[PDB]
């Protein structure tokens, strides 16, 4: 039992490392947005809803990707390569950087933008077919809920689903390439 | 149509130019971009994303080039790699300066974003093309076929990356405007002097591999100007 427990396990520490980059990186970016208005402590803001939220879908996307491409037909063969991955997070932190520290005349061009960049992105560091689908549901179904968060015209309603989009990307990029390694 | 194949012939007709003499290209390329370096130097919360950007930054490159490396190449190449992006990015900017720009933005911060847009595989592409070419019959007609082999993806990838530039420079706001320039140019640059430079250095690379000394003259320059580039970027950004 003891090599089943391997693989499970494996799988385990996977997902969990997954979930600390996710808290990491939500940590960064919310730290990023906020400087418009202890720094140890300005940065621990918001200590209820993101962390969990942010890692737990982290996780839970790298833990998937893989399973259903394994469960479902071929892999992936693309630059899904460390190098092309570590490039994935930085673009993505610069997009989520762009977000903030930049003002338009108008919604439609950052919308516009932002999601021609996601779409360029995706086309550069995945051409699958799929990744597509299982982005923009996830964009979908977190814009959504928080929606509904709030019921307790801004970039509240812009940039959250392209980002929440390209992180999904970016996440089941990480969990594939890191599947590849076992 | 053939059009391919033409520029393969003229292209691998220019390896062998690009290797038959290696000296008077370097001479010529370092002068160049100190001449157009000349100008630049004549004329807590937001801390933490710029630093944990450039430790992205430095594990991509340790990255790139653990997975670049191959047999009979020395270490440094990697560094000769950092020197030309390096080396690219500055020949933009102290060119932008030429015809009249506003540098509004901060140079430290953005030249990560930089180097990640035009990356390094365009020349790790071409060393596993023509390592890959025999280490028999030949050590300059082994670089001519291998850049023969690969100029149609080479040029593909770049007019892809000018579609894309042009895109971005069609966004009517003006930091990006800029930032696409900067991009563009940085990329003909990378173009003309990867060619120029890289080429004739893994010829030269090759033939000490081969028959058993430039890297030690790259790598120095190389590591003057990127001690002149930190300096530049340093003072500006803080
Ligand atoms: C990383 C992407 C481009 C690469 C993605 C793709 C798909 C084209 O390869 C670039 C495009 C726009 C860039 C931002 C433009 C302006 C600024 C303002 C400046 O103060 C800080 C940097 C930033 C946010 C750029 C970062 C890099 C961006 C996102």
């Amino acid at each position: 039992i003891s090599s089943v427990t391997s693989q499970s396990v494996n799988l385990m520490i996977r997902g969990v490392v997954l979930f600390f980059i996710g808290v990491f990186l939500a940590l960064v970016l919310n730290l990023l947005q906020i400087q418009r208005n202890d720094v140890i402590a300005s940065i621990f803001s918001s200590a209820w809803w993101v962390p969990p939220c942010c890692g737990t879908a982290s996780a839970v996307i790298g833990l998937l990707y893989p399973s259903i491409d394994r469960h479902l037909g071929e892999p992936h063969k693309f630059k899904r390569e460390w190098s092309s991955v570590m490039r994935c997070v930085a673009v993505f932190v610069g997009i989520n950087h762009a977000s903030a520290k930049v003002d338009f005349d108008n919604n439609i061009q950052l919308s516009l933008t932002l999601a021609a960049l996601s779409i360029g992105l995706w086309w550069t560091f995945d051409r699958s077919r799929s990744g597509f689908g299982l982005g923009v549901g996830i964009a979908f179904l977190a814009t959504v809920v928080t929606q509904l968060l709030v019921y307790n015209f801004l970039y509240v309603r812009s940039w959250l689903p392209c980002i929440f989009f390209a992180g999904g990307i970016t996440m089941g990029n990480i969990g594939r390439q890191l599947a590849m390694y076992e | 149509e053939r059009l391919r194949e033409k520029i393969s012939r003229a292209f691998y007709n220019h390896g062998l130019l690009c290797a038959s003499y290696p000296i008077p290209i370097i001479l010529f390329t370092g002068f160049c971009i100190l001449a157009c370096c000349y100008p630049l130097l004549k004329l807590v919360a937001e801390l933490i994303p710029l630093v944990t950007t450039y430790i992205i930054l430095f594990a991509y490159i340790y990255f790139s080039t653990r997975k670049i490396d191959m047999v009979k190449s020395k270490w440094g190449l990697a560094l000769a790699a950092v020197v030309t992006v390096l080396s690219s990015l500055l020949m933009s900017v102290g060119l932008c300066t030429l015809f009249g720009l506003t540098p509004t933005l901060n140079g430290g911060e953005i030249f990560p974003y930089l180097v990640v847009v035009i990356g390094l595989e365009n020349v790790l592409v071409l060393t596993k093309s023509v390592v890959s070419t025999p280490v028999d019959l030949e050590v300059k007609l082994r670089i001519a076929q291998g850049l023969s082999s690969e100029s149609w993806s080479i040029m593909k990838n770049m007019a892809t990356e000018l579609g894309i530039i042009l895109i971005g420079y069609f966004t009517l706001v003006p930091a990006i405007q800029e930032f696409c320039l900067f991009a563009v140019v940085g990329l003909v640059s990378d173009f003309f002097l990867q060619m120029l430079f890289f080429t004739t250095v893994l010829s030269i690379d090759i033939r000490r591999m081969e028959l058993a000394r430039l890297a030690q003259r790259l790598i120095m320059a190389g590591t003057v100007v990127w001690i002149g580039i930190l300096v530049y970027t340093d003072p500006a950004g803080l």
